[PDB]
């Protein structure tokens, strides 16, 4: 159902 | 305005323009796709500040999303959109830098083995960068790219960069197995082998695409070992399983030998306690460089049908029943002969042995079938050797329902491996498989990790791709590349295992097979399960082996005949064409259109640099690199889907545009007699065996189910038109 | 459910025009000589054409002897015994009234705080929360159908773990609270450690001074008591990883699909109220609704406030064009201003908020159908621009309206609070980065109108607010509120036989639509709650949507709920209701 | 449970008693002085000796400064919304104090009866008595252990 | 999935 693996280097490039 | 994160850490504005610039240089060409439909899907995914690899992979992703049969050439944008990218991550550019520079840096980093540099000058390079043709980067299907990318290119493990594209890896790898070569020729193969692979005329294992150029010597992925009936060689084929799958190589152990459970005290050591102990053993010492025991590994394990414990190895991969009779983790091939086939026939019992009870039976079940009848009826009237009767149905029976059940027992005729073989007998006989039922080698059993007078067997393998070729005589010139090649690779790669070195110094034996099968019957208007298909296939299985074998007799005349010729069918001017089952006549009626009898003094004389040539191996990874059917399967479908970390990754059969109805899928198929035939007339030609499936579709039988008296017909089917091995067998669900 | 009927014997007393010639005629009532029957006759030509909608209970109720027509509450709960009683006795009366339920109880102290000189908040959030379930499900057929909340607490709350799974099937019964649904709150901050793969730290409300109030009202503030908490060593704190709490909060939305986002900064920034007098600390059972609140003493307790809203809907495929927007404008903000004054009120404090506010949530149904028939989609970014033209005339003539209504009735007690009386409107406060996804010009003379507001105030706190539709939507064979249909053939079962309805004019638009599954993912939609809400006042019930087998190995990726999560942030999204998942 | 005592270190900062002749002197310390502390003497001899016996809260509690000893309280609740809500909120009143509650509740009106011209008793009795466990639960570590009662 | 009964007749005629 669903899949709970986090990248969170992709994360932190995003821009509130 | 929206901004992009630039690869450093500067922003500047989006460009609109360049993305819709790349994306129709892609799609050049292609027909059926929609760049504007790409251009909306992953437009409204992007966010101010989004770095410039993320909107890269979007744009993929996109164009890799709507992959389908009414347009296929998605597979081909979303490939060179993916060839892009990685330009960039590999050059910081498109263009890729000069052959020397790339080399020189990649020696610097560690990349490549400095002996490229050492082995070809500068002056060499530049004319090896002539060669080179970057644009053969947009023949790839996106599932070759993402394979490519998986699997193949050098790279960095941790932190994810890429180091090189297709081109380099395909110029260095000829490059590379090639350099010995006198400085007459040596450019000539090396452009004419980079023309053959960057072309997909031929395909090779992925330890040789991802390794050779790179400082590693581990080439070798198929291994056959040997147990002999003791404590120190069960220690030594445990230790060689270690090794091997160490390097993540598949393995064939043959363990028949192993006295059962019960025979009396070895004056020390403890076979009382029977043969599963130590089957549980070689299961966790393939197991042991495995991530959690599971994933990578892998092993199939071989025994006679009339070994004493067969009914309790026979079941060994059954999931109820207590612990310790299950060895759930490895495959199995069940060995059999006419004489255990005629018992089903006429409705007899088996008498099942321990090899150690009866002197010279387990030697004659391979190299001679008289004496095999012999001495077995022999010694089912003495009765002061311990035996036990079954009913020969049962037998089958239970085998024929084990396979069915997993899928994973197979089967080998040891005396087509024997009767129609490179090998004489008497001197060199074939006991044992590998992983996936195609190779077919002489072994000794082992002393000790150490013993330098064992015999483990070693194959280097490789493809030719039907669907890349316009008639059969291109493979003249490709049988001697790739022969070369291949040969070259065997004193390039390391031997970890004295006794390995020895099967691969003495015998020098390949296995080379074909992908694309599929598809070159269907652009030939045949099909599998008619017959239609039976000339088409033995006039180019001759072909195969007539230049297979004739480029092997050339390389012997200018490098010499490999050490142990003399111990080949070859030697003594026997060739396939004499020995195959007869009633393949029955089947097919093309005429040889080569000449085999100049091809026979040519190798009485000078001999072979290869005690074998041809194997027909599974693909899967090599064929979706080509956009290849695999092997000699027919797809299941028309489309692929792959999962990844990525997004489903689709890929749809090479030309369905113009090919639907010419394709005939695995499950269009009646059923297996017209495959078989297929199979059989390849194996007329063929030095080992070949991995063939077998298929049964539930409901197309009363009732769901599959009959047993269909399980066996297709079995003697398999025997009586010489099918040396039977793999997988495949069930389809709902 | 709408004509008036004998429940027991089964007939039927009345038809549709009657209902809707009285609905209109009571609202009107006290409308001077000189007008009245021409805003009835222009009221029930519009409701009669379907260009507005109500709620059932305005529709059932509206002519006959009832008064009771609020069914939808906010409540907020204070950290004493006395809160907690009075906040149960107020759910239970508006339960019984078949209304919805907004429970604010994020401010009771967690399982293990000090002891309370007499109290007992020693025992923790949960058992209190149980007892407002059953205070919600006191007027429940068996227990079961019947009686709904949504309550609501912070993302660092000290118990947030153990909050997160009491809609979870396994586990101890001790250990749950399934028949409510729940609002996680979440600010910048919270959403900052997150990328920065930083803490989270947890704290009991009542151990961090000024915390509570600054997380709504001020978030410099929130962010230098935040950081100053977390150093000292004196206070009760805990330490998680923000990709493990919003992990288990997204898994639960996900296994759910009822676990809620509210981003409280978004809902106090851009606002009609000032945060310093009327923070919004809460929304309703939907999502949609965004009011002040006040604690309450006792069940009669004159210092609480209690907010109440009165709903409605346009119908965007029943008009033609925009400008109608004026006159149905004007319409629907008087008849549901006038039935503030007409509905009762069974809680003092309730009354209050809306005597104070007289606050008002009128939306849309029918959007889908309108995307369809303008040729533009939820998944592309085409209906980007139209939506922005939309949105801006909905609100322009709502607020029009009020204006106008405040000069002829007087501006409601405390406009004082809003930010509309510093002259402060919507298109002064929305996130800039709508900026970047539409470019749609302002077509309305928005300075005009704040002058008038301004100088003359208006009727009205609040007037948007984006709702679900299915009861009036099916009345006026209208796709539902802002969402895709999920196919273009509904069907219900009753015990009349099978009932079916096809999406409005199927036959010349099939291909115009984008049914829910045809999407390729949230952001397009998500962009299109971002544009509406730049104009609406309150909130939207947006969804998110995820088809398994759109993924490799058909599961959902929690990279790809969180990133969703982040959009709908960066775009000024204030609330997320439910999650859909397909299956098969 | 007697004895006064830091709940936090464990410290017991009394004895036996102490606590004896401390609840005598509470509890006449509104008499006269003429008998006062006869009364007293004679109050600490009988518990002191075990002729009379004293429940928990008393025990533990009087000398101290709390004035929380009602530990057996019995409501009855009226067949009306508010009624309903004033026996529940007193329930919580008192169990936070860990008293033991006796709930008639007998009178609310069955399942399925007339409607109220307001509220909502069409739906029974027993959504109502799942209002008062809750209620006598509220101050409960978990939802268990602790909190009593017994409806009538 | 599968029927276990063999006719040992009609196997008998196969030619190997």
């Amino acid at each position: 159902q669903i899949d709970s693996e986090v990248d969170t280097d992709d994360l932190s490039n995003f821009q509130l | 305005n929206l901004l992009v994160t630039k690869r450093d850490g500067s922003t500047e504005r989006i460009n609109l323009d360049k993305i819709h610039r790349v994306l129709d240089w892609a799609a050049e060409g292609l027909h059926n796709v929609s760049i504007s439909q790409v251009e909306l899907r992953s437009h409204i995914q992007f966010y101010d500040g989004i770095k410039t690899s993320d909107i890269h992979e979007t744009i993929i992703k996109a164009a890799a999303d709507l992959i389908s049969r009414d347009a296929p050439d998605y597979q081909y944008l979303a490939a060179r959109l993916a060839i892009f990218h990685l330009r960039k991550k590999a050059y910081g550019q498109f263009e890729p830098p000069a052959l020397y520079d790339h080399v020189v840096k990649m020696v610097e980093m560690g990349k490549y083995d400095n002996h490229l540099l050492e082995d070809y000058t500068e002056e060499e390079f530049k004319q090896m960068d002539t060669f080179i043709d970057h644009d053969r980067d947009m023949t790839f299907s996106y599932a070759a790219v993402k394979q490519l990318e998986g699997k193949y290119l050098v790279q960095n493990r941790v932190t994810g960069e890429i180091y090189e594209s297709a081109q380099f890896l395909y110029i260095l790898v000829a490059a590379c197995l090639f350099s010995n070569y006198p400085r007459e020729t040596r450019l000539q193969y090396v452009k004419r082998f980079y023309d053959a692979v960057s072309t997909f005329k031929i395909s090779l294992p992925t330890p040789i695409m991802s390794g050779v150029r790179t400082p590693t010597r581990q080439f070798s992925s198929c291994v056959l070992i040997e147990c002999g009936d003791s404590l120190d060689s069960i220690n030594a084929t445990s230790s060689a399983i270690v090794k091997y799958v160490s390097q993540r190589a598949g393995i064939g152990i043959n363990a028949g030998r192993i006295r059962a459970l019960g025979s009396p005290i070895r004056g020390g050591e403890a076979f009382h306690t029977g043969c599963i102990p130590f089957y549980k053993h070689f299961q966790t010492a393939v197991k042991s460089c495995s991530q959690g025991g599971v994933r990578g590994g892998a092993a199939t394990l071989f025994y006679p049908m009339w070994h004493l414990e067969v009914e309790s190895l026979l079941v060994l991969k059954n999931n109820r029943g207590v612990e310790g009779n299950r060895v759930r983790h490895m495959d199995y091939g069940v060995q059999i002969n006419k004489l255990m086939y005629t018992r089903l026939l006429k409705g007899e019992d088996i008498t099942l042995f321990s090899p150690s009870d009866v002197p010279g039976l387990y030697d004659a079940f391979f190299a001679d079938q008289e004496e095999f009848e012999r001495l077995y009826t022999k010694y089912e009237k003495d009765d002061s050797i311990r035996k036990q009767r079954v009913k020969a149905v049962e037998l089958f029976s239970l085998m024929m329902q084990e396979r069915a059940s997993t899928g994973r027992i197979y089967i080998q005729n040891v005396d087509h491996c024997n009767t129609h073989s490179p090998f004489d007998p008497a001197i060199a006989p074939v006991r044992q498989s590998n992983l996936c039922l195609e190779i077919a080698l002489p072994t000794k059993p082992l002393n000790d990790v150490n013993d330098e007078n064992g015999e483990i067997a070693l194959c280097t393998l490789s493809a030719f791709n039907l669907g890349a070729i316009n008639n059969l005589d291109e493979l003249e010139e490709l049988a001697i590349l790739a022969v070369r090649a291949l040969d070259a690779l065997l004193d390039y790669q390391d031997y970890p295992i004295p006794a390995a070195k020895r099967g691969a110094m003495g015998r020098r034996t390949l296995g080379i097979g074909v992908i694309n099968f599929a598809y070159y019957l269907a652009k030939h208007g045949k099909r599998y399960s008619d017959g239609s298909a039976n000339n088409l296939t033995h006039k180019t299985f001759e072909a195969i082996q007539y230049y297979l074998l004739k480029a092997s007799n050339e390389l012997a005349k200018e490098q010499g005949a490999c050490p142990w010729f003399n111990e080949t069918t070859y030697a003594k001017g026997i060739l396939p064409i004499d020995t195959y089952k007869k009633d393949l006549d029955t089947i097919a009626n093309e005429p040889l259109h080569y000449d085999w009898e100049a091809l026979r003094e040519s190798i009485k004389t000078h001999g072979l640099r290869n005690s074998t040539l041809s194997a027909l191996m599974p693909s899967e990874t090599s064929s979706q690199i080509s956009n290849a059917t695999n092997g000699i399967e027919p797809p299941r479908g028309y489309v692929s889907i792959k999962a990844s970390k990525d997004g489903i990754l689709r890929q749809v059969v090479p030309d369905y545009e113009h090919l639907h109805d010419a394709y005939e899928l695995l499950w269009e198929m009646p059923g297996n007699d017209g495959y078989l035939q297929l199979v059989g007339i390849m194996q007329k030609f063929i030095d080992q065996s070949i991995s063939a499936n077998t298929n049964y579709d539930p409901s197309r039988f009363p009732s769901g189910k599959v009959p047993m008296q269909q399980l066996l017909k297709d079995l003697l089917t398999a025997y009586k038109f010489g099918v040396k091995t039977l793999y997988y067998q495949n069930t389809r669900d709902g």
